[PDB]
């Protein structure tokens, strides 16, 4: 499915981003 | 910023998220460069929705529910991935809770409250009611919310927060005032003044209920009440729920 591949790709970028932004907020 | 077009995130909401990162993070553009289209990103496991043996005590089930909520991770991206319209029928909000468990994205306090109701609808001996906070720090107002719980006449909480002491409370507090005063103390330790506590009614265990969540059955102005009256009003809200 094209829509599933898109959600998988987005989910992986959302968590990679969330790790980076969690590390940012961790050093206010 | 709130995603208002469901999932997958539309093209416009997605660029906006990455525009927002570019301004907030010192190396914002380099973060987007490293991540966007990267073919070597970690595969994140879809967390397993916890299911319970009928032999498992409610307090143990709540630990597993909180662990599941924490596993989604606090959303620091600056984009909320699920729109929560607080006036929606419970059945609509529980549809959203289900989609949260299937898509498994980071969440904040309000999303965790909806999830907490959804994952405790199987526990009719547990009463669930939202507790909202308005606090003041450094000339600015802050809003937070958790899911108050009552098991066997003792009060606890589920939720999601930046801080460990502003979400999960085991159901061990003998009164609602002792639970809320623990939150107030946690806020005091991170230099926040507690201004208002807003307490909802018991939420239906029926995920097809057309009823709304009553978020503001009791609105307590902490400063205008003072210490004694604040405890009296919290105890009054506890009796209102126990008798209804």
């Amino acid at each position: 499915s094209a829509q599933q591949e898109l959600k998988q790709r987005q989910r992986a970028e959302i968590y990679a981003l969330n790790r980076v932004m969690t590390e940012l907020e961790q050093q206010q | 910023f709130v995603n208002r077009g469901g999932l997958p995130v539309d093209e416009a909401t997605w660029e906006r998220m990455w525009k927002h990162v570019a301004k907030i993070h010192p190396d914002g553009e380099k973060v987007a460069q490293r991540i966007r289209g990267a073919t070597d990103l970690p595969k994140i496991p879809i967390p397993s929705v916890p299911t319970f043996q009928p032999s498992t005590p409610v307090p143990e089930r709540l630990e597993a529910v909180q662990r599941y909520i924490r596993e989604l991770q606090y959303n620091h991206t600056g984009t909320q991935f699920f729109e929560i319209k607080k006036s929606r029928p419970l059945t609509g909000l529980m549809d959203l809770a289900k989609e949260m468990t299937k898509e498994a994205l980071p969440i904040k306090a309000l999303e965790a409250v909806i999830l907490g109701i959804y994952l405790t609808n199987s526990m009719p001996t547990l009463e669930r009611f939202p507790i909202s906070f308005k606090t003041y720090f450094s000339g600015n107002y802050f809003r937070h919310i958790v899911l108050g719980v009552n098991f066997a006449g003792r009060y606890g909480a589920l939720g999601m927060s930046r801080r460990e002491d502003l979400m999960y409370k085991p159901p061990a507090f003998r009164t609602l005032s002792e639970l809320v005063l623990d939150f107030e103390a946690a806020y005091g330790r991170c230099w926040h003044v507690l201004k208002k506590v807003k307490l909802g009614q018991s939420v239906s265990h029926d995920p097809h209920s057309v009823e709304q969540i009553e978020w503001k059955h009791s609105v307590l102005d902490v400063e205008r009440l003072g210490r004694d009256d604040f405890r009296k009003e919290l105890e009054r809200h506890a009796r209102d729920m126990r008798l209804k």
